[PDB]
C-alpha cells in the first residue's frame, strides 16, 4: 500500500520561500542504521512568499516535482550521513540575497551525504523544474551547476554552520541574462575537476549571507574553459543580480595548477565577429590562474584584484599564430634561489571613488586612480612564435584593439610593462630593462595622458646578416616620454615628443644606399592606425622637441670612408614649429662639437689614437632654419645663421682631409667662415662672410660680401699680421662674372718667416692631396693702393711699392686664365 | 615754387675753356663735348643718384659732385670728387675726396691748382688736386645763387664774387694773398641792385657783371678798377642766366628769361648798335646815359621758358664766330654771327636724346 503519511509541516517559512517539506507525486512506501525506504520526490521551493503577500495571484515558476527518490534514507538520529537518490533542488529565485538568507535562517553537527547524479541547478540571478528532474536523475539564462557524476561530500560541519563540500566533478556555467557569449567551463574527471567549498552562507566563516566562501578550487588537469565571451559580463552578474538580455562575504577564489586549458577574451559590453579587443586571444594550456576576489554588493568599497602567474606558459595570443608564444622566463634575481615568472595583474577601483622619477611617479599616480586596468611583469618573455610579426601583426591588433574595449568599471585607467630582456622577432631588439606605458583621461579630463618608454640598449645592430655592433662607447636610452594634451573639441592629433637618445648611435644605413635604414623606415613607420570605435582617425600633426644628447656618429658607412669620427655633444632638433607643413623652424642649438679623422683614406685605418687630432671643431652652430617648402618668400630658405667655425690643422692633416672629401633658394648664412689657427701654426680669420648664395645679382649673386677677409698669418708665424687676398671685401661679389676689392690702407705685408712657406705647404698638399687638377665683363679689380711691405721673391726682397690693377672690363681671366689676366702689361712702383 | 626741373636738368655748366659742358640731373650726370656736340660719358642714378651740381676740371677725368634733386645718394653739404680714370669695380672707388660743410653748397669752381666751394654767406678755397688743404675763407653778403667766378689763367689767380655792399664785386688775387692772411679783397661798385651774373675773361684782366635788373652789363678792368664799357641788353628788366667772354675777349654773350641770347663786341665797340638818339646830337642836359649805351651787335632766340647757359664756340673762319646756347629743356643751339650783325642758326639738337653711339 502506498502509505501517504507526509505533508507540509512546521518550519521557518522564509520571507521569499515557504518551508513546506512536501512529498508529492510519490508513493511513500515505508516498509542506529534505521532505514525507512521512501520517496521524498516532489519537495518544491515554490517560494515567492514575500512578494505581493505570497504573490497568490502569480505563484513563482520555479517549482520542483519528483525531485529525487532518495529512497535509501541511510542512517538515523544519533554524522547523519545519507546515501541518496536525490541530489538537490535549485532556488531559481535570487541566489545572492533571498536564497542565501533562507539557507542561513534554516541552518541557524557534522552530517555527511552522498548523492547520485548532480542535479542541473538553474538559480537565475521551469528551469528549476529541470533541476528537480535532474535531482530525480541525481542560449542564455542557462546557469547550470550539473556535475554529471556527483561526488559531492556535504561535510556540513554545523559547528554558525562552518560547512564544507569536496567534489570530484565540475559544473558547466553558461552564466547569462535573467551567441555563445558566456563562459563554457567543462571541468570533469578527482583532481581533474576538484570543486571545493562551493557555498557557506554561515555567520561563522564571515561576520550577502556572510559567506566568506573560500572556493579555492585546486585542480591540476585540463578542465577546459573552452569559450569565455567576457570578463565584465561577470562583474555585473556578481555585484548586481543580472542586467543582461538576448543581445559581508569576501569571495576569495584561488586556483593553482600546472595545466588547465583556458581561453581569455576581453570584455566589450554595450552596458559598460566579436569584441574588438584582442581578437582570438587564447591563454591555451597555460597555468590554471584566473583567480579572482569579488563581493556581493555593487560598487565594491574594497578594491577587486585579479592575479595570474605562469612559468613558461604556451599561451597562443591573438591567434596568425601568437605574437608571444611562451613566458620563457629564466631570470634569477635575488641572492637566494629565485625563478622569475610572468603575471597579468588587475586592480579595479569603484567608480567615482572618494625619466626615472617623473615617468614612474606620474603613472603611479595614474594607477592610484582606476576605472579599468592592465598590468604585466614579464622578466624575460621576449617571445614570439616562429609565425609572428612585430612589425605588422602587433600593430594591427595590440595597438588598434587596445583601449577601445568599453573601458569603464565600478575611463581613467593605467597600464604597465616591465622586461629585463626583449626580442623583437620578425630586428635589433637590444632590449634590457624596458617598459611601456599608457594612460587615459588624466585627472578626469579627456585628452590628458602620460605615454612613456624607457630602456638601455646597444645602439645599432643590423639584419639580413650580422649586426652593425655600434655603441662601443643616469639618463636611460630611448626615453621617449612624449606628452599629449589633445582636445576632443578640436578633434586633431597633437604630440609633444620629448625624445631622448642618450649616448646612442642611431644609424641604420648599412649599405652604400640607405638599405637597412630603408628596412627600418619600412618596419617602424606606422602612425597609430586607429580604426577602432569612438576614434575616427584624427588628422596627424607632429611637434617634436627631440634631444639627441651625445649621440656619437663614427660609423656612417659609404663606398670608402676612413673610420670617420664625428663627436657631436648635443643634437638639439628642437623643432618648436610643425614639421609636417610648408614651414619648419628648427633651432639646432648645438654645444661645442668637434671632429677627428683616421689614418688613411682606404677603408682600413689604424693609429695610436682613434680619437685622433682635431680637424674642424665648432664652438656653436645655431642653424635656425625656417624651410618654407625671416619672411624670405624663396623656397627652402636655409638660413644657417652659423655662429663660427674654428679650424686647426697641419699640412698632412688638411691634405688628408681634402683627400677624404674628394674620395668620399636663398642660403643667407652671415656665418663667420674661419677663425682658423691652421705641423704649422698660422692664424687666419674670415669674419662675417655673408655668402648668401642664390639670394637674388639676378642669378646666384653668391656674394662673398666678406665683411673682413684679413689673412691673419701664414708661413711659420702664428701671430696675426695683416695679409689680404667694415672692410666689406667682396672679393667674389658675383652676377651673371664680376669681382671687387676693399681698398684697405695696407694689404700685402709679407715679411714673416718664408712667404714661400705656404708654397711648400701647397707642395705638401699636392703630396697629400695626390690629385691636384687646378695647379658681364669681369672688372676684376684689385682696387687697393697696395702698401706692399718670382712674385714672392720680389715681395721678400722689397720687404706703396705697387698699385691697384683697375682691370675695368679686362676679362683677362677665364677661370684658368686668371694668371693670364694678371700678366697683362707690366707694373712696378717705389 | 621750385620749378620742377624741365626734363630733370638741375644745373648746366661749361668747363673753364667752354669746350665741354656738364649737366647735373635727377637721373645723375652727363658730360658733353660742345663741338662737335657729342656725349663723352655719364654717371647714372645707380652710381650717384640725383645730382644738384656738377663742375668739370678742364678736359680731365676730375668732376666735383654735389647731391641734390628728388632722390640724392649724397648730401647737399658735401662736395665729392669723382675720378673717372680710376679703375674700380665699385663706383665708391672712383670717389677720391670729400669736402663736408655745415650748410648747402651753392656752387663749385675749379682750376688746375684750386677748388672753390661757395655757400650762401661763405667761400672756401682749397689747394687741388694734390693733397687738398684750406688756403682761404671769405665772408660774403647773401649769395643765394652761389655767384662766384675763378680765373682759369695759369698767370693770374683771380677770384670774383658779390661784395658786402649791394651791387658791389669783391676781387681777390689768390697768388698775392699769403695763406691764412686776409689780403684785403678790392671792391668794385658795379651796380645799385644785387649782382645776378659775374664772369672773368680768360686772362682775368676784365670782369663783366649784371644786376637783378638785368638791363645793363658792366665791364671793369680788374687792375685799375675803371669801368671800361656799359652794355645794354634791353630796355626791359630781365633775369640773366649766363654771361661769358669769347676766348680772345673780343665778344661777350648773355642769356636771359626773355628767351634771347645777346652778343656784344668788346674789342671793336663800333660793331655794337647805338641808339638813334645818339645821332641826334646832344639836344639837352638830361639824356646823357641813354645816348652812350651800346646795344648788342647780334641776338638770337631760344625757348623762352627754358633757362640756358651761353658760350662762344671755336672760331671756324677769320670773320665767322659761333655762339652756343645749352638749355635746361635739353636743347642745344648753335648760331654763327658776323661783324655786320647777321646771326643765323648753324645747328640745333636735343642733347639729352644723344645716346652714346655704341654703334661703331
Amino acid at each position: 500500500d502506498t502509505v501517504v503519511r507526509v505533508e507540509h509541516s512546521p518550519g521557518d517559512g522564509e520571507r521569499g520561500v515557504a518551508v513546506e517539506v512536501r512529498v508529492q507525486r510519490l508513493e511513500y512506501c515505508d516498509e542506529a542504521f534505521l532505514h525507512k525506504l521512501l520517496q521524498l520526490a516532489g519537495v518544491r521551493l515554490h517560494y515567492e512568499e514575500l512578494p505581493a503577500q505570497e504573490e497568490p495571484p502569480e505563484p513563482p515558476l520555479q517549482i520542483g516535482s519528483c525531485s529525487g527518490y532518495m529512497e535509501l534514507m541511510v542512517k538515523l538520529k544519533q554524522k547523519l550521513e545519507v546515501a541518496g537518490q536525490l541530489g538537490s533542488l535549485h532556488l531559481l529565485l535570487t541566489p545572492r540575497q533571498l536564497q542565501q538568507l533562507q539557507e542561513l535562517l534554516s541552518a541557524v553537527d557534522s552530517l555527511l551525504k552522498m548523492t547520485l547524479g548532480g542535479v542541473t541547478l538553474t538559480l537565475l540571478q521551469l528551469a528549476t523544474h529541470f533541476f528537480t528532474e535532474f535531482d530525480a536523475t541525481k542560449p542564455c539564462s542557462h546557469v547550470r551547476l550539473t556535475g554529471t557524476a556527483v561526488q559531492l561530500s556535504w561535510e556540513l560541519r554545523t559547528g554558525r554552520r562552518t560547512t564544507s563540500m569536496e567534489v570530484h566533478f565540475g559544473q558547466l556555467e553558461v552564466l547569462e541574462c535573467l551567441e555563445y557569449t558566456e563562459i563554457l567551463t567543462f571541468p570533469g574527471t578527482r583532481p581533474c575537476a576538484h570543486l571545493r567549498h562551493t557555498q557557506i552562507l554561515r555567520r561563522v566563516p564571515k561576520s550577502a549571507c556572510h559567506c566568506h566562501s573560500e572556493l579555492a578550487l585546486d585542480l591540476a588537469n585540463f578542465q577546459a574553459d573552452v569559450e569565455l565571451g567576457a570578463l565584465d559580463r561577470l562583474a555585473a552578474l556578481l555585484r548586481l543580480a543580472t542586467v543582461p538580455a538576448e543581445p559581508e562575504q569576501q569571495t576569495v577564489f584561488r586556483l593553482s595548477a600546472p595545466r588547465a586549458t583556458l581561453r581569455l577574451r576581453f570584455p566589450i559590453a554595450d552596458l559598460r565577429g566579436q569584441a574588438v579587443r584582442a581578437e582570438q586571444l587564447r591563454l591555451e594550456l597555460s597555468e590554471p590562474q584566473f583567480r579572482s576576489e569579488l563581493s556581493s554588493g555593487p560598487g565594491p568599497p574594497v578594491p577587486t584584484h585579479l592575479e595570474l602567474t605562469c612559468s613558461d606558459l604556451h599561451g597562443i595570443y591573438e591567434d596568425p599564430v601568437p605574437c608571444l608564444r611562451v613566458s620563457k622566463a629564466l631570470d634569477p634575481k635575488s641572492t637566494g634561489r629565485k625563478y622569475f615568472l610572468p603575471q597579468v595583474v588587475v586592480t579595479v577601483n569603484p567608480q567615482s571613488s572618494s625619466d626615472p622619477e617623473e615617468m614612474r611617479t606620474f603613472q603611479s599616480r595614474t594607477l592610484a586612480l582606476s576605472r579599468c586596468s592592465l598590468e604585466v611583469i614579464l622578466p624575460s618573455v621576449h617571445i614570439f612564435l616562429p609565425s609572428k610579426e612585430v612589425y605588422e601583426s602587433i600593430y594591427n591588433r595590440i595597438n588598434n584593439d587596445l583601449l577601445m574595449w568599453e573601458p569603464a568599471d565600478l575611463s581613467t585607467f593605467s597600464t604597465l610593462v616591465t622586461v629585463l630582456k626583449g626580442r623583437i622577432t620578425a630586428l635589433v631588439l637590444d632590449m634590457e630593462h624596458g617598459t611601456l606605458f599608457s594612460v587615459s583621461q588624466y585627472c578626469g579630463q579627456p585628452g590628458l595622458g602620460y605615454f612613456c618608454l624607457e630602456a638601455e640598449k646597444a645602439t645599432l645592430y643590423h639584419r639580413a646578416q650580422l649586426a652593425p655592433t655600434i655603441y662601443p662607447s643616469g639618463p636611460h636610452m630611448l626615453s621617449t616620454a612624449v606628452r599629449i594634451h589633445l582636445d576632443p573639441h578640436k578633434n586633431v592629433k597633437e604630440f609633444l615628443v620629448t625624445l631622448r637618445l642618450h649616448k646612442a648611435t642611431l644609424r641604420h644605413y648599412m649599405a652604400l644606399p640607405e638599405q637597412s635604414w630603408h628596412s627600418q623606415l619600412l618596419e617602424f613607420l606606422d602612425v597609430l592606425d586607429d580604426p577602432v570605435l569612438g576614434y575616427l582617425p584624427p588628422t596627424v600633426i607632429t611637434i617634436l622637441h627631440t634631444h639627441l644628447f651625445s649621440c656619437s656618429v663614427d660609423y656612417r658607412p659609404l663606398y670608402l670612408p676612413v673610420r670617420v669620427l664625428i663627436t657631436a655633444e648635443t643634437f638639439t632638433l628642437s623643432s618648436n614649429i610643425i614639421m609636417d607643413t610648408s614651414t619648419f623652424l628648427l633651432r639646432f642649438i648645438l654645444d661645442d662639437s668637434a671632429l677627428y679623422l683616421s689614418d688613411k683614406c682606404e677603408v682600413e685605418t689604424l693609429d695610436l689614437r682613434r680619437d685622433y687630432v682635431c680637424v674642424l671643431d665648432v664652438d656653436l652652430l645655431e642653424l635656425v632654419i625656417k624651410t618654407w617648402k625671416k619672411l624670405s618668400q624663396p623656397l627652402f630658405e636655409l638660413r644657417c645663421s652659423n655662429n663660427v667655425v674654428h679650424v686647426h690643422s697641419c699640412a698632412d692633416s688638411c691634405a688628408l682631409l681634402v683627400n677624404l672629401l674628394q674620395y668620399v633658394s636663398t642660403r643667407v648664412v652671415l656665418r663667420e667662415v674661419s677663425l682658423v689657427w691652421h705641423h704649422v701654426l698660422m692664424e687666419i680669420q674670415l669674419s662675417k662672410v655673408s655668402f648668401q648664395h642664390e639670394v637674388y645679382r639676378p642669378l646666384s649673386r653668391q656674394v662673398f660680401i666678406v665683411q673682413e677677409l684679413e689673412v691673419r698669418d701664414r708661413l711659420a708665424s702664428s701671430q696675426i699680421n695683416k695679409f689680404l687676398y667694415s672692410n666689406m671685401l667682396t672679393i667674389k661679389a658675383l652676377h651673371v662674372c664680376c669681382l671687387r676689392v676693399s681698398l684697405m690702407p695696407l694689404r700685402l705685408n709679407v715679411d714673416q718667416d718664408a712667404l714661400f712657406f705656404l708654397k711648400d705647404f701647397f707642395t705638401s698638399l699636392v703630396a697629400g692631396i695626390n690629385p691636384v687638377v687646378p695647379g658681364r665683363e669681369f672688372r676684376f679689380t684689385s682696387e687697393v693702393p697696395i702698401w706692399l711691405d718670382t712674385f714672392a721673391g720680389l715681395l721678400i726682397g722689397l720687404a706703396s711699392e705697387l698699385k691697384l690693377k683697375r682691370l675695368c672690363c679686362r676679362h683677362g681671366l677665364l677661370g684658368v686664365d686668371k694668371v693670364l689676366g694678371y700678366a697683362l702689361n707690366e707694373w712696378l712702383q717705389d | 615754387m621750385t620749378q620742377q626741373p624741365l626734363r630733370g636738368v638741375t644745373s648746366l655748366r661749361f668747363n673753364q675753356d667752354q669746350s665741354c659742358f656738364c649737366c647735373a640731373m635727377e637721373t645723375g650726370v652727363r658730360i658733353y663735348n660742345v663741338e662737335p656736340l657729342m656725349e663723352k660719358g655719364h654717371l647714372d642714378h645707380e652710381q650717384v643718384g640725383s645730382m644738384g651740381l656738377v663742375e668739370m676740371l678742364h678736359r680731365s677725368n676730375l668732376l666735383a659732385l654735389v647731391g641734390g634733386g628728388s632722390s640724392p645718394k649724397f648730401s647737399e653739404i658735401s662736395v665729392l670728387i669723382w675720378d673717372d680714370a680710376r679703375e674700380g669695380k665699385d663706383s665708391k672707388e672712383k670717389l677720391v675726396l670729400e669736402f663736408t660743410f655745415t650748410k648747402p653748397v651753392l656752387s663749385v669752381r675749379m682750376r688746375h691748382d684750386k677748388i672753390v666751394i661757395v655757400l650762401k654767406n661763405r667761400i672756401y678755397v682749397y689747394s687741388f688736386p694734390d693733397n687738398p688743404r684750406k688756403l682761404f675763407e671769405f665772408d660774403t653778403r647773401d649769395n643765394p645763387k652761389g655767384l662766384c667766378d675763378l680765373c682759369p689763367s695759369l698767370e693770374k689767380q683771380l677770384l670774383v664774387f658779390p661784395g658786402h655792399k649791394c651791387g658791389s664785386l669783391q676781387l681777390v688775387d689768390l697768388a698775392s694773398t699769403k695763406p691764412g692772411t686776409s689780403s684785403a679783397p678790392f671792391t668794385i661798385n658795379a651796380h645799385q641792385s644785387d649782382i645776378a651774373c659775374v664772369s672773368l675773361n680768360q686772362p682775368g684782366t676784365v670782369v663783366a657783371s649784371a644786376s637783378q635788373k638785368g638791363t645793363l652789363i658792366r665791364l671793369f678792368d680788374t687792375q685799375s678798377k675803371e669801368k671800361l664799357v656799359e652794355l645794354r641788353r634791353g630796355t626791359d628788366p630781365a633775369t640773366l642766366y649766363c654771361i661769358n667772354f669769347s676766348h680772345d675777349s673780343s665778344f661777350l654773350c648773355a642769356s636771359s628769361d626773355k628767351g634771347t641770347v645777346h652778343i656784344f663786341a668788346l674789342k671793336d665797340t663800333r660793331l655794337n648798335r647805338r641808339s638813334a638818339l645818339a645821332r641826334v646830337g646832344k639836344v639837352g642836359p638830361m639824356i646823357g646815359q641813354y645816348v652812350d649805351s651800346q646795344w648788342s651787335l647780334a641776338s638770337f632766340t631760344v625757348p623762352a621758358e627754358s633757362a640756358c647757359i651761353c658760350a662762344f664756340g671755336r672760331n671756324t673762319s677769320k670773320n665767322v664766330n659761333s655762339v652756343i646756347a645749352i638749355c635746361v629743356d635739353g636743347t642745344f643751339h648753335k648760331y654763327v654771327f658776323t661783324p655786320d650783325g647777321n646771326c643765323n642758326r648753324e645747328a640745333f639738337d636735343v642733347y639729352l636724346d644723344i645716346c652714346d653711339d655704341d654703334d661703331f
